[PDB]
């Protein structure tokens, strides 16, 4: 472990592929190997840089698509929502430093295990120092993902993710059903439909209806902060996705999200009781 | 260990191509870096290609830059110069030089790091 590191407090993998590519060291490796294993909800955060960054002019990633694509089986480019439905990935750039960050969260729930890589190619930037001309090097990182444990006890109204939600079914051209699901400290739960769906209130989980408040719009964070979600706007697949978690939340808390259009509508009902027990 | 042998150049019109193979014996090439050497008459020795032992770094002099190309056939143990588009200045003697490094990201730059030296072939146009 030494630019890969995983904290299990935060569950974060965070790893740093900067120095380890640089074109300014005489390198006695080309390809310069880590590997990582996750689980379920784990979070990888990798920082590379860019071709504005001194040392990486000539910098580029393999797949060149990160948020799209990975490297299945460490061979073929694939699209990362075929090898793991319901995953999240975003990219971020700090222009003050030149670096980017490749932020991967696994969904809740993992119905097979995964293998795949992601190639960070320097090997065309330079440097010339004395009577040399140096140059860089690629690094590969493998990723592993084990079995999810538990089928989210979500809902899902898209019938894809069948295997990651406890309720899913096929959509119909004219239907208004309500999915209502029983929900513990400590327990995931979550929403899927599709993208071209309205969203309501927007971006769910971090604005639910406050049905105590009569359905009010407002930010969850006023409700309660011993919470965990994330959630992502239209996948490859063109699929909306939202997941939750509550964390030591002392609150019975109930709230709700609507995916809406013309032709139908689809409600998730959720009540988060600390006291509740699964059957 | 590693003898370095330039073949293929001679005289052509300005405008055509032409590819210089260097074959090594000895040792393999992936164990040495290489570097293509300019010689026109009474004038120094300047490097336009090279390569290092990862076979994927390759360097192009700006002179020859946008119109020569090196490559490395390993199964052959030969290094080819692609050269197109040639001019009146690439008048010279081609040489082909070789050194040893336990680094693969690195290319030397003056004739005189390189300890191995291949009989250049002389490239007219
Ligand atoms: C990125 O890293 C790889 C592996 O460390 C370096 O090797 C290069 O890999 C690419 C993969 O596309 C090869 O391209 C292919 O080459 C053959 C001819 O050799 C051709 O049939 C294919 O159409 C394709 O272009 C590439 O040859 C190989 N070697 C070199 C010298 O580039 C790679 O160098 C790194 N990429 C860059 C742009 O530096």
């Amino acid at each position: 472990k030494d630019i890969c590191k995983y904290d299990v407090t935060t569950k974060v993998a965070t790893c740093e592929i900067i120095d380890t590519i640089d074109s300014s060291v005489l390198k006695e490796h080309h390809t310069v190997h880590y590997s990582i294993t996750l689980s379920r909800w784990d979070k990888l955060i990798i920082k590379y840089p860019t071709n504005e960054k001194t040392h990486f002019e000539n910098f580029f990633v393999n797949p060149f698509n990160l948020k799209d694509k990975v490297l299945y089986n460490y061979n073929k480019p694939i699209n990362i929502e075929h090898i793991l439905p319901g995953a999240i990935t975003t990219d971020i750039y700090d222009t003050r430093t030149k670096i980017k960050q490749y932020i991967l969260r696994i969904p809740p729930y993992v119905h097979k295990d995964i293998h795949f890589s992601l190639e960070f190619n320097n090997s065309l930037s330079l440097t010339k120092q004395n009577q040399n001309i140096i140059y860089g090097n690629v690094a590969k990182i493998f990723i592993h993902i084990n079995q999810g444990y538990k089928e989210i006890h979500g809902c899902d109204f898209t019938g894809k993710y069948s295997h990651l939600f406890t309720y899913s079914k096929k959509p119909l051209p004219n239907d208004d059903d309500i999915c209502n699901v029983t929900i513990g400290n400590n327990t995931f739960s979550g929403f899927a439909c599709l993208s071209h769906f309205e969203l309501k209130p927007n971006n769910c989980f971090s604005s639910v209806y406050d049905y105590n408040e009569a359905n009010k719009v407002k930010k969850l964070f006023d409700l309660s902060t011993k919470v965990e979600l994330d959630h992502i706007k239209q996948n490859t697949s063109g699929y909306t996705l939202s997941y939750i978690i509550f964390n030591k939340e002392s609150t019975k808390l109930k709230f709700s999200c609507t995916c809406s259009s013309n032709y139908s509508n689809y409600t998730i009902r959720i009540t988060f009781d600390p006291n509740y027990i699964i059957p | 260990q590693v003898q370095l042998q330039e073949s293929g150049g001679g005289l052509v019109q300005p405008g055509g191509s032409l590819r210089l193979s260097c074959a090594a014996s000895g040792r393999t090439f992936s164990s040495y870096m290489m570097a293509w050497f300019r010689q026109s008459q009474g004038n120094e020795r300047e490097l336009v290609a090279g390569l290092t032992r990862s076979g994927v770094s390759a360097y192009y002099a700006d002179s020859v830059k946008g119109r020569f190309t090196i490559s490395r056939d390993n199964a052959k143990n030969t290094v080819y110069l692609q050269m197109n588009s040639l001019k009146p200045k690439d008048t010279a003697v081609y040489y082909c030089a070789a050194a040893s490094t336990t680094y693969i990201n690195h290319i030397y730059t003056n004739p005189s790091n390189y300890p191995h030296w291949g009989p250049g072939t002389q490239v007219t146009v």
